[PDB]
RNA sequence: AUUGAAAAAAAUAAUAUAUAUUAUAUAUAUUAAUUAUAAAUUGAAAUAUGUUUAAUUGAAUAUAUUUUAGUAAUAGAUAAAAAUAUGUACAGUAAAAUUGUAAGGAAAACAAUAAUAACUUUCUC
């Protein structure tokens, strides 16, 4: 190397040169995942999806009607605000960081036609404690989840290392597994109708999770797992279990609309709502 | 060699494994090609022009609320407030459940509570 | 002007929405390309090797051709691992009872009653009502006190007109539209709300629930036109 | 049923192949497709099953589609809106499709992918925006043969260059090529492949080959060289082929000097530019441009400024290069061209 | 101490290569408590399962509408609501 | 090529064969493979040859010849867990803090957290 100095040259035409497609390196990989002569093919649209299909007939349009607030203007959420040029420090000086917040907030839209809250993603997030001394049991979990959701599971590794829990740095520990589409409807359902009414004193969701923008969350213990029909067909083939938790994502501006999404596919909520 | 666990773990393993489990890769004729990409574009052709129906749809819902708020507005003041009103913990009822495959034994309850 | 109340009762479907001739072709097309690129069952692993389940899940499956010197296979050699020729599509043919699914046709829609709200299954239901004219539209109220609110005022005359066999659920306080005109300097602010569970049964004559096909044919022109948008397809 | 009505539609938008189209349009999976020659392959190929009744579904939705289209499309008058009307008519249509994607583009028969028709032209276009044009402009912009000769470019025409006169093989040349003396001996032939709706009849090109590369030695620089320069060249979307055949003596404003690189001069950019002409209204036929033939001059070329006299657009480019061999010398004596110059090895 | 499978080689899955997991998966009826059927895709084979205990028998989700069987065929004579109130004097506590 | 089903051909690319040229080109033919690799007195499957039941095919069973089962993770040009620290090619963006979520607690993991004016394509009023 005669040097490191990293200094991209300018150029003399407006024509986007896509560099993948001027080799011949990968040709299976010039084709998009949803051609069919790609080797990455998978049939998508395979049936008609239950939920979806209910949320755009009945939900979608009551939840529309919810939400009509009359004239909502925007509210605009906390951002970086700018220095007074009231002295030449402020000249070349980064923006001051927002009010309460160190990160940036998002603007708060009023709900219309195209921007009405919906399933955006369901996320499996199971981290087995004891697998800091067995491997054997994030493969269990992995597998369990992968029963779940008949979806390809991701593996967990503790980022982290802490000597008062016996964790170390880079060690396998349970396994995640985003759902996104038809499986994640699927999945949502078997919640709603077998698993969550085999839960003996369940409330509900609590009206004080979630995020601040659009995210609700709730976790299942390993007694509730077994109600899952494909790990209670074969008891015998299961006798550990593990807990998740699970990650709901809506399109939804604020977390109250998303809960009355949730509601809307059969979720209970009991707590008390900020 | 292997604990029975071991061996049960390497089972579960392989069950999520695509380690030979998988058929050969879908090859088709050129004309079978064709009519592959005749079936998918049309579909998704289908797919978007329902989407701009039901988009459309709301969006006409969305105009016609609109109207009715500021001809109530224009009206009846009480009224339109009461109209307006933050509407947070909005729940949907138990009953309006998602539609199953097939239907129960009982298809309708008229009594309640 | 006369505030006046106009209510629609929706009954949400109870079933799937029946597939179109297109979609479901599509869709077992795509089932297909799924099976033949789907995976081997791993029967190892959910049949334990010398157990009475796993024996009879055998029987009930055949097995695949393998290769054998000294013999032409005019469809290619076989290529086979977890016994299945990955060449092809597998199949995996598998209190105590046969589920049997009900018929997703009725009683009621074989002998078309209208009054019925068992009648269409698959599709959104709306409310309709005849007045003491020939004309037909959707639940009128006068709303002369203008004390309580509107769509409370709605249920409360709907729950009045049932005898309390109705349940219903406004879905909210906002008013989906406007039926307004000059003869009669009036305006109907038409309510939104889902029927639950109850009959209806009963000035107006006759009622029906109806899709919103049937409800073109049954109400004027002018009125579907007003009114074709806030009702669902299906 | 638009898709098989020919009465007002061009023949190219079916398949000539008469196997190929009753493959397509059959009532049941029963036949074997064309495509695999071979008895034994065919035996055991296996089409996906249910592909045909969705298959027909489909031709019939787009089929409809397109007929929706083609109401709209004869209503119209102005004639970039038409030709747009037309390519959304039928480009879904299965049977174009086969055409373009599995025949070739560059040497294409009329009966097969006719550029006349909008709809292959707007594909044909979309094929080289999906890899020629940008290899094209990687070219120019690598080795820098936009700002030294001409500021920029807009790639309209597809330009691809051949030397079949030289030495007897077919070949067309790849963008930014190291081409022997003996290879670019004799001149090229061009082929200006136009994507845009353009008058056929009135549109004239010019082609200028420009060496930028050679050494200029009072300057202590380089200066161009205009190699090779045709003028009022006609183009048609099929008939696109410049070759001697075409052009006649009057449309060379300056007929072609062989790359003869100097020993240690370096390499030498020949990128040959195609423009069109400025088409005037109120005048039928194809309006000519005379060119000043004593003030242009060929060891030493303003591109620029004669494209700013002629009022010219650049709508195509190609480019090779050459470099000093043997060969050199022979391809001088040749021409009658002087022994040629030998420099230093050190850039001093 | 820690019990860990130890890792073999692994297999170079090339770059355009890759393929997609498409499991195993059976169409699989659930009969919920009441009649309704639903079809959902499924790795275990079993084509049709009957549940006991879902939301459509559960008073959560419809608010509007063997130790015990043990004990039940075993005073069975007796018949063991009348008995409660016969035993329950709330006096006492 | 023989076998199944009921005159030919007109891309790219790969492969096979041939030749053109001080040009890694062209011509003809054909569309393979694509997640595998030794070693299994025991599991499972196929085919062949016998025998018995309702010329026949199904069904059962014996031997032979094979085939499968060694069940092991990445399926994505992977992108801030850990691992090859020098070359080159292609691509991307971190962190903190905050709001939550089964055991989980200040401290394990997962999720979410700035703005879309203009532009291109697609569908649509």
């Amino acid at each position: 190397p005669k040097s490191a100095c990293s200094l991209v040259k300018p150029v003399h035409h407006l024509v986007k040169i896509d560099k993948s497609k001027l080799s011949p390196r990968f040709p299976e990989l010039k084709y998009d995942k949803s051609d069919i002569r790609s080797p990455g093919f998978k049939p998508k649209d395979t049936h008609a999806d239950r939920l979806n299909d209910h949320y755009l007939n009945t939900l979608q349009s009551d939840l529309l009607l919810i939400n009509y607030s009359h004239n909502a203007a925007v509210v605009k959420g906390l951002k970086q605000r700018a220095w007074s040029g009231d002295s030449p420090y402020h000249l070349n000086r980064p923006p001051k960081n927002p009010r309460g917040s160190k990160a940036q907030l998002p603007d708060i839209h009023p709900i219309k036609w195209s921007n009405i809250p919906g399933l955006e993603s369901v996320v499996i997030n199971c981290f087995v404690r004891e697998a800091r001394e067995n491997q054997l049991l994030a493969i269990t979990a992995a597998l369990q989840l992968q029963q779940i959701t008949g979806c390809k599971p991701h593996p967990i590794f503790s980022k982290n290392d802490v000597p008062t829990w016996k964790l170390r740095k880079g060690h396998q520990m349970g396994a995640k597994v985003e759902l996104k589409g038809k499986e994640m409807s699927q999945f949502l359902s078997t919640l709603t109708e077998i698993v969550l009414p085999r839960i003996r004193e369940y409330k509900g969701i609590s009206n004080q999770s979630g995020n601040r923008f659009g995210g609700i969350s709730f976790g299942l213990t390993a007694e509730d797992i077994k109600f899952f029909p494909e790990i209670d067909a074969n008891q015998d083939s299961w006798p550990k279990t593990f807990g998740m938790h699970i990650n709901i994502n809506t399109s939804a501006q604020l977390d109250y609309q998303a809960r009355t999404l949730l509601s809307g596919f059969q979720f209970p909520f009991f707590g008390e709502e900020k | 060699s292997l604990s029975p666990l071991a061996q049960r773990v390497v089972t579960q393993l392989s069950v999520m494994s695509a380690s030979r489990k998988q058929p050969k890769l879908l090859k088709l004729a050129r004309e079978d090609l064709i009519k592959h990409q005749t079936i998918e574009k049309c579909w998704s052709i289908y797919q978007q022009q329902q989407r701009e129906r039901r988009n459309l749809q709301l969006e006409l819902q969305y105009k016609s609320i609109e109207r009715s708020m500021n001809l109530l507005q224009e009206l009846s003041p009480r009224l339109f407030e009461a109209a307006n009103a933050s509407e947070k913990g909005k729940r949907f009822p138990m009953e309006m459940k998602v539609p199953t495959d097939f239907p129960p034994n009982t298809l309708w309850h008229y009594n309640f509570r | 002007p006369k505030i006046k109340v106009g209510v629609l009762l929706s009954r949400i479907p109870i079933i799937k929405s029946e597939l179109n001739e297109l979609e479901k072709k599509y869709y077992e097309y795509q089932s297909e390309l799924e099976k033949r690129l789907m995976w081997t069952f791993p029967a190892y692993f959910y049949f334990k090797k010398g157990t009475v389940a796993e024996h009879k899940f055998l029987s009930l499956q055949k097995g695949p051709i393998s290769k054998k010197n000294g013999i032409w296979f005019p469809r290619g050699i076989p290529d086979i691992k977890h016994g299945r020729e990955r060449s092809t599509k597998q199949e995996v043919k598998l209190v105590n009872r046969p589920v049997i699914p009900n018929d997703r046709i009725t009683e009621a829609d074989r002998s078309n009653d209208m009054k019925s709200l068992e009648r269409q299954l698959s599709r959104t239901l709306y409310l309709l009502v005849k007045d003491k004219s020939g004309t037909w539209k959707f639940p009128n109220f006068d709303l002369s006190d203008e004390s309580k609110p509107l769509h409370v005022h709605a249920e409360n005359e709907l729950k009045l007109l049932s005898g309390d066999q109705i349940y219903t659920w406004s879905v909210s306080a906002t008013p989906i539209g406007v039926l307004q005109d000059e003869r009669n300097r009036t305006a109907e602010f038409i309510v939104k709300s889902h029927i639950l569970a109850g009959k209806f049964d009963l000035a107006f004559e006759d009622f029906a629930w109806l899709t919103k096909g049937e409800i073109s044919e049954y109400v004027p022109k002018d009125y579907f036109n007003k009114t074709e948008f806030l009702l669902a397809d299906n | 049923h638009i898709w098989s009505d020919f009465t007002t539609r061009p023949s190219s938008l079916s398949i000539q192949s008469s196997k190929v189209k009753n493959y397509l349009f059959q009532k049941k999976a029963s036949l074997d497709p064309p495509s695999i020659s071979r008895r034994s392959n065919r035996i055991k190929y296996s089409p996906p099953e249910h592909i045909d009744e969705i298959f027909r579904m489909s031709y019939d939705f787009l089929e409809q589609r397109s007929s929706k289209f083609y109401e709209l499309a004869n209503k119209t008058k102005n004639p970039l809106k038409k030709d747009a009307l037309l390519i959304k008519a039928e480009i879904n249509n299965p049977e174009v499709q086969y055409n373009f994607q599995f025949n070739n583009k560059l040497n294409n028969v009329k009966d097969i992918i006719d550029y006349d028709v909008p709809v292959y032209r707007h594909l044909g276009k979309q094929h080289w925006e999906s890899y020629g044009q940008m290899l094209l402009m990687q070219r120019l912009e690598t080795l820098a043969a936009i700002p030294d000769t001409l500021p920029t470019l807009v790639p309209r025409a597809e330009v691809n260059i051949k030397f079949p006169f030289s030495t007897g093989v077919n070949k067309w040349i790849e963008p930014g090529e190291f081409l022997s003396s003996n290879v670019t001996s004799m001149r090229p032939i061009f082929k200006i492949q136009e994507y845009e709706l353009v008058n056929v009849e009135k549109q004239l090109y010019t082609v200028l080959i420009v060496n930028p590369d050679v050494p200029d030695l009072s300057n202590d620089s380089f200066k161009t060289a205009l190699c090779y320069g045709l003028v009022n060249i006609n183009l048609t979307y099929n008939d696109n082929l410049i070759d001697p055949r075409k052009f006649h003596s009057s449309n060379i404003i300056a007929d072609y000097l062989p790359p003869v690189p100097e020993k240690n001069a370096g390499k030498q950019r020949f990128v040959v530019w195609v423009f069109r002409q400025p088409l005037i209204e109120d005048k039928q036929g194809p309006n000519m441009l005379e060119i000043d033939r004593k003030e242009l001059s060929r060891d030493d070329f303003d591109i620029r400024q004669f494209t700013k006299k002629y009022n010219l657009t650049a709508i195509g480019a190609h480019i090779w290069r050459s470099e000093w061999d043997a060969k050199v010398a022979a391809v001088r004596e040749k021409y009658g061209l002087p022994p040629g110059r030998v420099f230093s090895r050190v850039r001093r | 101490t820690r019990i860990t499978l130890p890792r073999r080689p692994a297999k170079k899955i090339q770059l355009g290569k890759s393929r997609p997991a498409i499991y195993h998966q059976f169409n699989v009826k659930m009969e919920l408590s009441d009649g309704s059927v639903v079809i959902r895709r499924s790795q275990y084979p079993k084509g049709e399962i009957r549940l006991i205990q879902d939301q459509r028998n559960n008073p959560l989700w419809n608010p509007s509408r063997g130790s015990l069987d043990r004990f039940n065929k075993r005073y069975s004579s007796l018949f063991s609501t009348v008995e409660l109130s016969e035993e329950n004097k709330k006096k006492t506590q």
